[PDB]
């Protein structure tokens, strides 16, 4: 199960 | 070329998130952002992790693992854990042999008896 992205949502 | 299936649960954490349950069928709406895609499940629209979904191409079936299977890298046999979602082309009841499936970043040959079509 990949990490949920740390990057911001759009 | 917009059809996907959710591989993993995603609980909405923020406004406009689209909740994912494994096996949900997604129509992709916007893949501008590498990390967060917009898509539609059923009556709902929102954002979700792009890495949480698997493409489903025309002709491919979606499966859930009902009986775990230990794979082998050198053979190209993919492991399946119970409730794992995977996608691939099934064959008739009459044909014998593993089928090739994809499950996110893993891919390989698997026994059809490990799977239930969803």
């Amino acid at each position: 199960e990949p990490e949920i992205p740390l990057s911001p949502r759009p | 070329a917009n059809s996907y299936v959710a591989l993993y649960k995603f609980l909405p954490q923020e406004n406009n998130d689209l909740a994912l349950q494994p096996g949900d069928r997604i129509m992709l709406v916007d893949d501008s952002n590498e990390d967060w895609w917009k898509g539609k499940i059923g009556d709902r629209v929102g954002f979700f992790p792009a890495n949480f979904v698997q493409r489903v191409r025309p002709g491919e079936n979606v499966w859930r693992c009902c009986q775990p299977f230990s794979g082998n890298k050198e053979q190209g046999y993919m492991s399946l854990k119970e409730n794992q979602i995977c996608v691939g082309v099934g064959r008739s009841k009459d044909a014998d042999g593993f089928i090739r499936v994809s499950s996110g970043k893993k891919r390989g040959l698997v026994p059809v008896d490990a799977l239930t079509e969803i």
